[PDB]
């Protein structure tokens, strides 16, 4: 289970 | 302290000091730091916690399931650390030179903190859980 | 082991 976190990382940048 | 182990091999190991550096990049450069210049170092925290929960999950399957849980436990309670870190990031990005352009600082460096002390708690469990499973060896 | 060194510098 990885899909929040590159959630949180596509948000910045 | 922390367990003594073999940590040639613990990219679980590696993963939490790479984090724990970029959190102490971020506490000694805000003071410095532009506002533009805070999303690069909030970056590398989370760059870093990925790269660790990656190797975690990697591990996962081989180890105790009552470990799974509080290692699952911590995990999820990482994100909810870098959630807060990012927010607190964009308000004090968008409080700079306001009331509180001070007190949204603080509020990154709180979160960045304890984000650190998180990640070294999942490393804490993730090291009893290797012993646990007979998968963990003395310093080489 | 040394990272709780690194850890206390953090404080």
């Amino acid at each position: 289970a990885t899909r929040e976190l590159d959630e949180l990382m596509a948000s910045l940048s | 302290p922390t367990a003594n182990l073999d940590r040639t091999d613990d990219l679980v190991y590696l993963n939490v000091m790479e984090l724990v550096r970029a959190v102490l990049e971020l506490k000694n450069e805000l003071a410095q730091l532009p506002p533009e210049g805070y999303v690069v170092v909030v970056k590398n925290v989370g760059l870093t916690l990925r790269k660790l929960i990656g190797s975690v999950d990697d591990l996962l399957p081989s180890l105790p399931s009552s470990s799974r849980t509080e290692i699952e436990g911590t995990q999820k309670l990482l994100n909810k650390d870098l959630a807060e870190l990012i927010n607190k990031m964009r308000l004090a990005q968008q409080n700079a030179v306001t009331s509180l352009s001070e007190e949204c600082k603080r509020q990154m460096l709180t979160a960045s903190h304890t984000l650190a002390v998180d990640a070294k708690n999942l490393l804490d469990a993730v090291d009893q859980a290797k012993v646990l499973a007979n998968l963990a060896h003395p310093p080489a």
